[PDB]
RNA sequence: AUAUAUUUUAGUAAUAGAUAAAAAUAUGUACAGUAAAAUUGUAAGGAAAACAAUAAUAACUUUCUC
RNA sequence: GAAAGAAUUAAAUUAAUAUAAUGGUAUAACUGUGCGAUAAUUGUAACACAAACGAGUGAAACAAGUACGUAAGUAUGGCA
């Protein structure tokens, strides 16, 4: 019933000749949302990558400072604000 | 056996013996293991630490100045209380527990140069609750934690037995791992940055979660670890992913000191504070 | 023998574990031990002496903000109590972020709100 | 009958032999105690023969 | 650069070996580790990378530091202190740490490690507290050689023997040994380096092996035995095994006489005892001490009451223990000792 | 009805030897559950926890300061001791052996090893 | 870049710490350590799964420093 | 003034002890770990406790051999 790995006999490791585990690690340069580069080591093989979603362009962070793509494709002769003021008449709720 | 009975004898000197030195046992663990000649040995100052230093520089300073209150002070906790003499059967008697509590409390000092609040660890408990009927799937959590982290994870095990939910005891189920230094602060940087904005309706940290002294936690949903960059950079390898606790320990006497420091480092608190 | 998922969970576990993985113990000679023991303990006292900096530092700001607080008591009292508040509360701004490795596009920001 | 007795005969040919209990399918129960016939330690093995519980020969080397 | 300067510097602060002290200090990684003999062994190595700028960099800036310390050193007037600020400017030198870890300690060569040098006497006390010290100690509190003859021991000088003169073999004794009757048969030789700062042309010394378990039937009880008796010899750092050579006829108090167990009288403990003198001061040269001969006995000996008496203080000890076997009758025989006891095997 | 009828009888574990009494070796000076007592001087314990001497002598009970909150026996070698000995003192033995006056004796006892 | 030959790797499996109150070898010896409850919290978690935290540093030694 | 160590004090035997109940146990008898798997060995056992006898219990010591321990030593099954 309960899904399993068997274990094997386990590996005597001698007293003095543990060693630390030391993972591959390579230096990884994080582009946040903004131009701001920061390296970070991390496990995964990819020596670049850029963000979208950030701290750098959330609100909560700095409150001083595809389905919708493919609606604005095929909707986009007529140009869909001007047209939400057409379209909100407020009595009817 | 000739008999159980445990005595240590007294000595005649006090000089402190090693016992463990005068062996030629473990002439590798007799090595320290910071020291090069140690199998155990890791390089652990290897890169400037970006949060530790940016703490040093701008943020003691300021939470100094904050947690200064003029001749401020110690706040004694609560301790276990004597017995006042008048009785003869107070003369070898235990003394009271503390008032409210069984257990004795801390000592709140006023914040001065030494004791100013500071990161000190994190663990990341994840237990996931569906390996009661797979025990791979806490080998799958314990390899995200381990992803996520880059330090080694520890396994959790059932330490208890309930019929109500189908948990047996002595069954391994999810893991945990402490960070502390620098694998620990990148960790919260990437919190902070990466995976927390990502998170939708985030409000942050409540403020009446935490200890009574100096620890703050919050728990992240199987939806939010899929934003961590080594899960993320290949979401063929991760189908399933497991929520975890993330307990943050400081150095704070309370823990509003303790989320002002968090706050320092760029965590949002929502909450009505205590 | 096994399922493709017990394969899967298999390689996730070797990913984790240290089995045939590893290279060779670090072995030095007697010169280059003494040259590494030279580096370690020289950093270390480097790494004492800024922290008795920064903590001498520190304490001189303690000192001074004593010396301040005992002054304005002395003066005005109403200020002295002004400053003297509990900031149970107080929060770091949210503008105040952690340096990064290279700055952004914008450096700096003139407008807000 | 849970726990049976079994005959434990001196490797050390003296005809000296120990007698001790075990359960009724447990491994083969072989000692190194002293056979006074030869004043030293000897190895004890079974003499009689029986049936034994079979367990799986763990496997070290990593099959498959 | 006080560390390459040698002018008020002892010479033992540098390495002896050229190769090496090269090796050490050059501008790459080019050269190959002199500790590596082999060829082969040379090629297959590969010392860490970026090693040596950072090396140099460590020796500047702990270089500078002994520097400014040398710079109070010298102001200084009391000796303590002067010595510890010289330990202090030297103990981070990397020459002085390869002279002492790698070569041997307790038979020092002058030129590669100079007890007479503040830092290396620190560095022999630090390593002797790591290891010999606390074996000494624990054979000295086990085998019960401490409250049974002298109360205490505050381990100050590391005491060494060994007993050249009977067999011919090379070895230094481990505490708590058992040694047979012909390995002690002639008397031993003692090792006594000290570590704390002591002036050497004042500060004599007394050595006393006593066997606190020779069997009296009066008492029904044990009594002590000064098996060996030594005073008012002159150590100096380097200069410090107590041989014939060294002591005179008039030094020895009570001449050696040999373990000579009896048969089921059990294992006898040898418990020789290092004390130095009492300094007195306004007198120029090393002040002696009378001992009255006819007082001190050999088949009683109160060491206690002695110490007592000339005002001893118990700075180093060393312990070995003997029984009896077939040559002890011989070995009598050679000294004139009578024929020997034999007991009853049965602790009745 | 039915009647709880059934008890085992009293283990005889007082103590057996008390102080100022003279002793012998192997003699028991205490039978007990656990360690009440713990065995002093000169006296070893059981596997019942029993205390019996090593020595012949005086049987003491007594305190040490060096183990607080527990009672001792001891065997006193005279009844001129008083049992809880001075630490740096040396301990009082007992040779215990008798010299081989006799020739042959003396002789078989060089022989036998 | 590609063909053949000869090898080498891949059997991918957990402990990395003298591990220390999940479960497992219940007798020896050597070395070392301390439990529990209750309380305050934390993703599903709820009275009840897991993880974290919860008595006092006077004196002493070493290290850095005013 | 700070860091690290050694630790000490207070509390605790309410957990845990293969198993009832009681006594004992942190100096741990509880727990972890290395080695081991030997002492869950062989002949004599005085002397005690208990005790009508039959039995029962603790056990120094002597001799043969073994295991662990740097050593001191410990082990003749299990905290009782
Ligand atoms: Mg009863
Ligand atoms: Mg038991
Ligand atoms: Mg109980
Ligand atoms: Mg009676
Ligand atoms: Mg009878
Ligand atoms: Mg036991």
């Amino acid at each position: 019933t309960r899904i399993t790995l068997p274990r094997r006999p386990a590996k005597k490791i001698q007293l003095g000749k543990s060693r630390p585990a030391i993972y591959h690690q390579f230096n990884v340069k994080m582009e946040l949302s903004d131009g701001s580069v920061v390296i970070r080591r991390s496990q995964y093989p990819k020596g670049e990558i850029r963000l979208i979603q950030d701290q750098r362009n959330n609100p909560l962070w700095n409150p001083s400072r595809g389905s919708l793509d493919r609606f604005n494709k095929r909707y986009s002769s007529l140009f869909s604000t001007v047209e939400l003021s057409e379209e909100n008449k407020k009595k009817t709720q | 056996p000739k008999s159980a009975c445990s005595l240590v004898k007294p000595v005649h000197h006090l000089v402190k013996i090693d016992k463990s030195k005068l062996s030629p046992r473990f002439p590798e663990l007799k090595y320290d293991k910071s020291d090069i000649r140690s199998p155990g040995f890791k390089p652990k100052d290897t890169h400037a630490d970006r949060l530790n230093d940016h703490y040093l520089n701008t943020l003691q300073s300021d939470l100094l100045l904050i947690n200064y209150s003029h001749n401020a002070a110690v706040v004694k906790g609560l301790k276990q209380r004597a017995w006042s003499g008048d009785s003869p059967y107070h003369l070898n008697r235990p003394p009271k527990n503390p008032r409210g509590s069984k257990a004795q409390l801390p000592d709140i000092h006023p914040i001065k140069w030494s004791n100013i609040p500071g990161l000190e660890s994190v663990v990341i408990n994840c237990f996931v609750r569906e390996a009661r009927e797979n025990q791979l799937l806490a080998i799958t959590a314990a390899l995200q934690l381990q992803q996520i982290t880059g330090c080694k994870p520890h396994p959790i095990f059932s330490k208890n037995d309930v019929p109500t939910w189908k948990l047996r005891k002595g069954h391994q189920m999810g893991a945990k791992v402490e960070l502390k230094g620098k694998e620990m602060s990148q960790f919260l940087s990437t919190l902070t940055e990466i995976v927390l904005p990502r998170i939708r309706e985030y409000k942050g940290i409540s403020n009446q979660s935490g200890n009574r002294f100096g620890g703050i936690s919050f728990g992240l949903t199987a939806e939010d670890i899929k934003f961590f960059p080594e899960i993320d950079a290949n979401q063929d390898s991760w189908p399933k992913t497991f929520g975890m606790h993330i307990n943050i320990n400081t150095s704070a006497q309370l823990d509003y000191q303790a989320r002002t420091l968090l706050s320092g480092f760029q965590f949002p608190f929502f909450g009505e504070e205590k | 023998s096994l399922s493709p998922l017990a394969q899967r969970v298999v390689t996730q576990l070797s990913v984790m574990s240290a089995s045939r993985k590893q290279p060779k113990l670090l072995k030095l000679a007697r010169e280059d031990l003494i040259k590494h023991q030279t580096i370690e303990k020289c950093w270390s006292i480097y790494q004492q002496q800024q922290r008795e900096r920064r903590n001498l530092q520190l304490e001189l700001q303690y000192k001074s903000i004593e010396r301040s607080m005992n002054l304005l008591q002395e003066l005005s009292p109403r200020l002295f109590e002004a400053a003297n508040a509990s900031e149970k509360g107080k929060r770091f701004p949210m503008e105040m972020k952690v340096p990064t490795d290279f700055p952004p596009n914008t450096l700096w920001h003139y407008n807000f709100r | 009958s849970k726990n049976s007795v079994i005959k434990l005969l001196s490797t050390a040919a003296s005809g000296y032999s120990r007698y001790i209990s075990i359960k009724k399918g447990a491994p083969l129960v072989t000692q190194v105690r002293y056979d006074p016939v030869v004043k030293r330690h000897v190895l004890f093995k079974e003499a009689k023969k029986r049936k034994v519980a079979e367990r799986k020969p763990l496997d070290f080397l990593r099959t498959a | 650069h006080i560390w390459s300067d040698f002018t008020t510097r002892p010479s033992s602060l540098s390495i002896q070996s050229s190769k090496v002290k090269n090796y050490l200090f050059q501008k790459k990684a080019s050269l190959d580790p002199p500790s590596i003999s082999r060829r082969s062994n040379r090629i297959k190595y590969s010392p860490p990378e970026h090693i040596d700028e950072i090396f140099r960099m460590s020796y500047d800036f702990l270089e500078q530091r002994s520097s400014k310390f040398y710079e109070l050193a010298n102001k200084t007037k009391n000796p303590l202190k002067k010595d510890a600020l010289l330990i202090k400017a030297e103990i981070n030198n990397p020459e002085v740490q390869y002279n002492f870890q790698f070569n041997n300690k307790l038979n020092n060569v002058k030129d590669i490690i100079d007890y007479d040098v503040p830092v290396y006497r620190h560095l022999g006390k630090q390593h002797w507290e790591s290891y010999g010290q606390m074996l000494l100690m624990q054979r000295l509190e086990t085998l019960a050689a401490i409250p049974d003859t002298l109360p205490t021991l505050v381990p100050r000088a590391e005491v060494n023997i060994k007993f050249p003169f009977s067999t011919g073999v090379n070895k230094w004794i481990e505490p708590g040994e058992f040694l047979s009757s012909n390995v002690t048969s002639m008397r031993p030789i003692f090792k006594i380096q000290e570590y704390e700062l002591v002036n050497v042309e004042k500060q004599l010394y007394t050595v006393l092996i006593v066997n606190p378990d020779v069997p009296d039937l009066s008492n029904d009880s044990f009594k002590t035995a000064l098996c060996y008796g030594l005073v008012n010899i002159n150590l100096t750092y380097n200069d410090n095994l107590i041989d014939p050579r060294k002591f005179h006829s008039s030094n020895i108090i009570a001449d050696y006489l040999p373990p000579v167990p009896e048969k089921n009288a059990g294992k006898q403990r040898f418990v020789v005892w290092v004390f130095r003198q009492p300094l007195i001061e306004d007198k120029q040269g090393p002040n002696m001490l009378e001992i009255d001969r006819k007082e001190l006995s050999r088949d009683d000996f109160d060491i206690r009451q002695f110490t007592k008496k000339y005002n001893l203080t118990a700075i180093g000890a060393h312990i070995w223990r003997s029984e009896w076997d077939a040559k002890v009758a011989a070995v009598r025989e050679k000294y004139g000792l009578p024929p020997g006891r034999v007991f009853s095997r049965v602790r009745r | 009805s039915r009647t709880s009828m059934k008890d085992s009888a009293g283990r005889r574990l007082g103590p057996k030897k008390y102080e100022g009494q003279d002793v012998s070796t192997g003699e028991i000076i205490m039978r007990q559950r656990g360690t009440k007592f713990y065995p002093g001087e000169n006296v070893g314990i059981g596997k019942d926890h029993s205390i019996f001497a090593l020595e012949p002598g005086v049987v003491r009970y007594y305190l040490d300061p060096f183990h607080p909150k527990r009672k001792f026996i001891g065997v006193a070698l005279r009844r001129d001791l008083k049992l809880p000995s001075p630490h740096f003192e040396p301990t009082v033995r007992r040779f215990g052996r008798f010299e081989l006056t006799n020739k042959r004796a003396a002789y078989k006892e060089e022989n036998s090893i």
